[PDB]
RNA sequence: CCAUGAGUGU
RNA sequence: CCAUGAGUGU
RNA sequence: UGUGAUGAAACACUCAUGGUCUGAAGACUCCC
RNA sequence: GGGAGUCUUGUGAUGAAACACUCAUGGUCUGAAGA
């Protein structure tokens, strides 16, 4: 029975006792011994274990990880792993001098220097691929969509109460705030709107005339250019950033499609996305129990109730899913724990590689919702 | 199926069957994928059931992911229906797990162990 | 200003221009600080200030620390390095000789602890999850401290399971326990309470258990030694 | 003695019993009424008052309203007044009536509608002299730069979480929010980066291959033009932004010297907009004591103080005032109680008329500041 | 549905398609609303919702103010009227007959109510500070009733002083108590009591003192009675 | 001064300082203006002092203002030492308020009443 | 920060 | 929402 | 309908009004 | 330690909790009935 031993030093075999019986130094080598401490990750065991496995002709052997098992039996071996085993201690207790006795370094001095290289080294090399996750980009993108989408509105507020020193009466006839900016970017001044620029922009026959004939009666403030252009700077502003936010949307749904399109089927680019990035990965959202999934975003409303044992919440930020917000609030809760429940579902099958199924999970949700609507 | 990491010959998979429904009678289970992954993320369960024919594959899939994290043995079962229907269920389940085994305690500790021999160990 | 030793290697108190009296170390990496912490020179020597509110080792010291396993080349797992507020302090106080191991398995994080570790010849970065000491055995040794500072549940837990893998037989684990995230419904105090018997239940022997108040709400650190 | 009455009706000479002793009526005119009631406020009396001191000739007269008073003598009479008078009160309890009997309306019917325009009309015009004084503007202009800061500063802090994706060496290196956005704006990848498009824009020789060596020795992730132009226009609004808020600045700049000399003298334009912002107009910050103008903002930390008996901020928005955050903690509070102290002399100079007399003031302050800090 | 009077002239009381009881007053200006209130026919007459968290009348009412001095045909000073959502309550029970004088000095708002008195013939906007009602003397009547909510630290004293102008002899006062705006300090109740007693050491009859709590929080409504 | 609303006769601002001096001794007076108009925006004032020779007038300035608000009565004194040293100062003051007059109700009752006199009233 | 009245965004 | 570690703006 | 029934507090902003510290000391120098 | 003066100071001495954001990690409902 021989226990092997794999390390950045080498591969070592060692007997129950815990002597060297036979060991394989590794080249001093950045690149290589990276690579196949990445690929030991998968299970692949390394090259100066193969080489070893051979000198010695072991009946029973017996690794430290449990994925290498099966890679060594498909070589010829009969296998097993030992998780903390004495052996694997004995070998790390005199991990400092080892080195230097299978001959990995001369010294102590510039085994450490090569060790602190290659733990550079191989953190950077997992810090790259960490990076190249797709899912990233697409909460980023979510996340400076709820930043640009809280500035429109913060803007717009301003825009209005700003705006309206000079022509009051514009801000309760004009709801939307695209074209409220619209109107203050155009024309400026109060007495230079006019009929045509604004049919351009979809204002019906009768609108037009309201809005003009507020502007003739205006209680507002007379006022200089200089004024007028300083309001207007940020009109335009607004509008910029209603581009730049439908834009990001686009963006947001090709990237979306791509990476989770699944969760995408149920609840669009946004939401979908919203939600990768309140659990900060695709295969986190995975991991999680629907109930979980049901309430992300309302944390301030959940643990109020886990603290008192009051009523929780009955949907997070799954609230802006349409069937939701627009139903009664007696009906919110069903809707939610069926829409919660398929979206596990969704996110299993995106995470774990599953080829799209949107379309039947969609189906089976709005029968569950028809369901509940008729009562 | 490809969510199944190791083999299990149908001696124990009915050895499994009845560990859990003895638990149902003399301790405290879990039934249902949604329970189960709770059971797992709050460290609770001390064996994990998953089904061998559930669905969509993936349901499931997460779950050898998530036992290991926290370092609690998962076996499976052939049938879905049959693992239910242990359950206390006229219905299907596709996972469940055991958080208090009552009497069952040898029969679970039997089965933690085969599982550990036909998966590597010593 | 005056700077002189304490009951502890390499870990100094100073007195200074107003009569204040700060924690530092001394600077392994002279005109270079790793957070925003003041450098002060003494006698021509560097000693970087240890700013107990950032680092756990430092309030553990200064609520009354019996003995600190933390040396002159002393051999480290860190786990939970995070950014590299406290591991460059032991860094400082372990120096070249010793060796520090920063287990830490969030990316956006162990950017920042590359920097540190550049500087650092003590410090072995990993970005690896704690949970799997499979995934670094190949890189460490076993080690005289096991320092733990990891925000997850099962905290303590994870902590023995790496003791098992890479902490001496009567070596030490500075064990943080984070009470609100373990659990943020339970007493602090219950909980300290119970993931002490965890260790004591493996067989760690309780040294010292300190509450980290002023400096961490909710916190507590345990000293103890594995058999 | 005739006590007389001004109403919309006209005006109405009562004796001490509560008889009409004669009367004069007004135009049914809502332009004539409404501007003698504006002017009845500055004390200027009725035309239709001034006729009904001629046809009765009264040695002691008593008006209703304490302004009238010196305009009155100035015309020749003897003149008092009485507040809340019971002749008064006789004449609004036959109001709905002695409109008719004094011929103003035919009917009841139509003096309502007559007064209900008036009241519409009168409103209407109160409404505009509101709208039309130019503190709002300042008012207005730096609520809108404190926004765009606000804004900058989130856009900013996102564009470096998300383009650390790419170049996360990048962020640590570049300090300035404008810079940064400057790189990504002009570039996006990383291979894009030369010597000489860093040149032009005046990076130091040494920053420049600081730069360029972290982008060819970067572990960043490798990313598509779509990915990267995403990120560039969160990088182009943010530089917008920095234009858009130099340009309030300047404007503001303009309206505050010109709203508020003094007081711009002491803070600056924008801390001193920012005030009048919190105190709602000029008029109103100089109707406060320093010990106010001293809290200002920190209203939370305050009323804190005030229910518990705690300790009290030293300083609100005032903190923003250079020689306060630079100081140490133990000056900030004196030179917060000279700042104040000065203010509110500054906002009433300029509140009460005219004069720019800011230069005295500085001097004074700074003489208080260079005392404070010789301790 | 089923709309049916109440013990209060032009206040009504609803029955609703799943069993609730909402105030509602006799609408003036049919298919017209001033805030967001739901309007309701029943038997081919409109009437609108009066939400009792809006206005404090409504709020009294619902807490059981005995007799309420608004009614068809009334004269009312309304000192406070903001945007005009109480006050066009007011006007509906009113009816054309009744006048309101709606007495308010925030521009920002009398926008608002400008649009609301426009509709509506009862009421009449005045743009002036209730400090100085020689500033208005020229436009308003004497009056019924003195309606008075309005965020002062002395509104008492202003309450009064209007009073005096134009509240008729044996006319009734509803004053509006807002605890927070005459001392954030101060105990609401403590203030209610003192704040009642300059209205006694005036010469007003207190009748009924409410409390508006679910609606309003720490506020009182005072209805009195003036010699 | 501009600041100064009505004429003062020498007679009543001695009365006045007089009035002040009793005030300090047997009730509570404020001293200041910013003290003053705290006392004014507080309610707590029953006759507030303004001196005639303040050298910027429009520190002063609101407090006519803001007394009519108050209803507050207000008068003049022709100089701010004189004002400030009554007030038991060594130094000058630009404006006071009596809050409680103690043994002065009688003189400040009369006061407060010839005020009105020389302003209109009856 | 507390209170009142009026609104906005996902 | 609570806690920990890292930072930003006026 | 355990591939989730039943119950059950989603999140982010803006404007207007009022409540908006303390109150006489501190620093120097000269004679025995 | 006793005595004496000078400068600044109610046009404010002395004392005394300014505000707004971002990232990372963990703590993240119920569990068999319904028409
Ligand atoms: N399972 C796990 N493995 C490794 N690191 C973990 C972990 N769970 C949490 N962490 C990390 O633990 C850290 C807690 S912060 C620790 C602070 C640091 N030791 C200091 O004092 O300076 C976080 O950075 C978090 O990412
Ligand atoms: N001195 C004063 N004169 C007139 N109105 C005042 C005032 N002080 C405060 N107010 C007004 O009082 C109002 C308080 S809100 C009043 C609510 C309204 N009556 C309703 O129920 O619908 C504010 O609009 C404010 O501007």
């Amino acid at each position: 029975k021989i226990y092997l031993i794999e390390h950045v030093i080498g591969a070592v075999a060692y007997d129950e006792n815990g002597n060297i019986v036979d060991y394989i130094t590794n080249p001093r080598d950045l690149g290589k011994i990276t690579e196949e401490l990445l690929n030991n990750e998968k299970g692949i065991p390394f090259s100066a274990t193969v080489e070893l496995l051979k000198k010695v002709n072991p009946q029973e052997v017996v690794v430290e990880n449990e994925a290498e098992v099966p890679k060594l039996q498909a070589l010829g071996y009969r296998v097993s792993y030992e998780p903390y085993s004495k052996v694997s201690r004995i070998f790390r207790e005199s991990l400092p001098k080892v080195a230097i006795d299978i001959k990995f370094a001369s010294n102590e001095e510039d085994y450490y220097n090569f060790l602190h290289e290659l733990s550079l080294e191989y953190t950077r090399r997992k810090l790259r691929s960490a990076a190249q996750k797709r899912d990233l980009l697409a909460i980023q993108a979510v996340r400076a969509m709820d930043d640009i989408d809280k500035t429109i509105n913060l803007f717009s507020e301003r825009l209005r109460e700003w705006y309206s020193i000079h022509f009051p009466e514009l801000d309760k006839l004009i709801e939307d705030h695209e074209e409220y900016a619209t109107i203050v970017s155009r024309f400026g001044d109060r007495g230079f709107l006019t009929i045509d620029s604004l049919k351009e922009l979809g204002f019906n026959e009768q609108r037009i005339n309201r809005i003009l004939d507020a502007a003739k009666k205006s209680i507002g403030a007379d006022i200089s250019e200089d004024d007028l252009s300083a309001m207007r700077m940020i009109a335009n502003t607004i509008l910029d950033l209603y581009n730049i936010r439908r834009n990001l949307n686009n963006y947001l749904e090709g990237v979306m499609k791509e990476v989770a399109p699944n969760v995408t089927a149920l609840v669009g680019p946004a939401l979908g996305a919203r939600l990768l990035s309140i659990a900060g990965s695709l295969d986190e959202l995975a991991k999680m129990p629907a109930s979980t999934i049901q309430v992300l975003g309302a944390e301030k409303a959940l643990f109020r109730a886990l603290r008192s044992g009051g009523r929780p919440p009955k949907h997070g930020i799954i609230f802006q899913y349409p069937a939701i917000h627009t139903s009664p609030r007696w009906q919110r809760g069903k809707i939610a724990r069926a829409l919660a429940a398929k979206l596990a579902i969704a996110a299993r099958v995106d995470a774990f590689s599953g080829r799209f199924i949107g379309d039947q999970l969609n189906e089976q949700l709005k029968k569950r919702i028809d369901e509940i609507k008729e009562k | 199926a490809s969510y199944v990491k190791f083999e299990v010959p149908q001696d124990l998979a009915d050895k499994v069957l009845e560990a859990v429904r003895k638990a149902k009678e003399s301790g405290k289970i879990k039934k249902g994928t949604n329970e189960t992954t709770k059971a797992v993320e709050r460290g609770q369960a001390k064996l994990v059931i998953i089904a061998e024919d559930v669905q969509p594959e993936e349901i499931v899939a997460h779950l050898p992911l998530l036992c290991d994290e926290k370092k609690i043995p998962y076996v499976y079962v052939s049938s879905k229906k049959a693992l239910g229907e242990a359950c206390g269920l006229q219905v299907a389940t596709a996972s469940a797990a055991i958080l208090e085994p009552g009497e069952a305690k040898d029969l679970v500790d039997e089965i933690i162990k085969r599982v550990n021999e036909i998966k590597g160990k010593t | 200003i005056t700077v002189k030793q304490t009951n502890m290697e390499n870990i100094y108190e100073c007195e200074f221009n107003d009569g204040s009296f700060r924690l530092c170390t001394r600077n392994l990496v002279p005109n270079f600080n790793v957070y925003g912490e003041r450098l002060i020179k003494y006698e021509g020597v560097e000693y970087r200030e240890w700013n107990a509110f950032r680092s756990k080792l430092a309030g553990a010291i200064l609520k009354g620390l019996k003995t600190n396993p933390i040396r002159k080349g002393t051999k480290v797992l860190y786990l939970g390095a995070a950014s590299g507020t406290t591991i460059s302090h032991v860094s400082d106080i372990i120096e070249l000789n010793g060796k520090a191991y920063g287990v830490e398995f969030s990316p956006r994080v162990v950017r920042e602890l590359l920097l540190v570790a550049q500087r650092r010849p003590n410090i072995f970065p990993l970005l690896a999850d704690a949970r799997f000491p499979q995934s670094y055995k190949s890189v460490v040794e076993n080690v005289d401290v096991l320092y733990v500072d990891i925000a997850q549940p099962d905290q303590t837990d994870i902590a023995i399971y790496n003791a098992k893998f890479f902490l001496k037989v009567n070596g030490d684990m500075l064990l943080v326990i984070k009470a609100r995230s373990i659990d943020v419904t339970k007493d602090p105090k219950e909980i300290y309470k119970t993931e002490v018997e965890k260790l004591e239940n493996s067989n760690f022997e309780t040294i010292q258990i300190i509450n980290l108040d002023p400096y961490d709400k909710d916190h507590a650190i345990v000293l103890s030694k594995y058999k």
